[PDB]
């Protein structure tokens, strides 16, 4: 029986934009969609905690 | 060398730490592609 | 539609070069000598 | 994957095309890409059920 | 402050007991380099351009340009040189 | 290599060809943000309900 799985998180800077730094000032114009997923994944890793 | 630079190379623009590889690459090629387009390794035109 | 001031920069160019005083360009004179910020709004009055 | 844009890579589309032009395929691949990390969290939180 | 990230990352001023991801670690550049090959030679673009006859609709030239050092500012700066539409290419970057 | 006076003329003349014809032209800066009354259209006014 399964009890837990594998708990990461993933960064937005390195991923959607890597190593640009024009990508970091359009990103901001999104709103607050980072931050939800950032939230999300660590709401995660204290539940299977 | 060894330290994180802004790298430009052939219009090739990025960030990144270059090193001295160990990579026994084939002279036809002159650049090396890691996962899902990942620039991984280059070949400078100057020294090769 | 409303504004909060409107300005007028008066100069003289010729017709090869009336692309660039526009945002986000080069040349000769938009470099060095009259440049314009990425979000001008503005419009160009030419007049034979 | 290029996401219908010009490349795949970022840093050489705002190498490349003007940021009167290069912003509309910015935003096609950070519209692509954001809803590539919401759509794995969600499968996430569904897997973490 | 570290501290003082948490609050605005919340956007709390009273922060409970916990841990709490603020940002992420980035160690920027301090230096700039670029590497361009050895050549210095100019190349027939000139000639191409400016040549005395040209060819027709049917049977067109096609003139291989390579190994040179290429500069196309000296090109769009001609008076009788009024459109230039490009294709998936800006043209102020051409240079780059 | 690399010397002259650095305001140059425009030499006018009128036999060059139109794309290179001197045209005096003069531009506006106007801001597009939240604006306070000072510079407004040809529109009335009407009573506060
Ligand atoms: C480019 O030219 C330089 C001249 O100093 C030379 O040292 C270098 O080996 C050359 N690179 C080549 C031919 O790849």
């Amino acid at each position: 029986l399964p009890v837990s799985m594998t708990k990461t998180s993933v960064d937005c800077t390195m991923y959607i934009c890597g190593d640009s730094t024009e990508c970091s000032n359009l990103l901001l114009q999104y709103g607050s969609f980072c931050t939800q997923l950032k939230r999300a994944l660590t709401g995660i890793a204290v539940e299977q905690d | 060398k060894n330290k994180c630079v802004n790298f430009n190379f052939n219009g090739l623009k990025g960030t990144g730490v270059l090193t001295e590889s160990n990579k026994k690459f084939l002279p036809f090629q002159q650049f090396g592609r890691d996962i899902a387009d990942t620039t991984d390794a280059v070949r400078d035109p100057q020294t090769l | 539609l409303c504004f909060t001031n409107v300005y007028a920069d008066s100069f003289v160019i010729r017709g090869d070069e009336v692309r660039q005083i526009a945002p986000g360009q080069t040349g000769n004179i938009a470099d060095y000598n009259y440049k314009l910020p990425d979000d001008f709004t503005g419009c160009v009055i030419a007049w034979n | 994957s290029k996401f219908g844009a010009i490349s795949s890579v970022l840093n050489d589309i705002f190498s490349r095309l003007d940021p009167p032009e290069a912003e509309v395929q910015i935003d096609r691949l950070i519209t692509g890409r954001l809803q590539s990390l919401q759509t794995y969290v969600t499968q996430q939180l569904i897997r973490a059920a | 402050d570290p501290l003082s990230e948490t609050k605005c990352t919340l956007k709390s001023f009273t922060v409970e007991k916990g841990i709490y991801q603020t940002s992420n670690f980035r160690v920027q550049p301090t230096e700039s380099i670029v590497r361009f090959p050895n050549i210095t030679n100019l190349c027939p673009f000139d000639e191409v351009f400016n040549a005395t006859r040209f060819a027709s609709v049917y049977a067109w030239n096609r003139k291989r340009i390579s190994n040179c050092v290429a500069d196309y500012s000296v090109l769009y700066n001609l008076a009788p040189f009024f459109t230039f539409k490009c294709y998936g290419v800006s043209p102020t970057k051409l240079n780059d | 290599f690399n010397c002259y006076f650095p305001l140059r003329s425009y030499s006018f003349r009128p036999t060059y060809g139109v794309g290179h014809q001197p045209y005096r032209v003069v531009v506006l800066s106007f801001e597009l943000l939240h604006a306070p009354a000072t510079v407004c259209g040809p529109k009335k006014s009407t009573n506060l309900v």
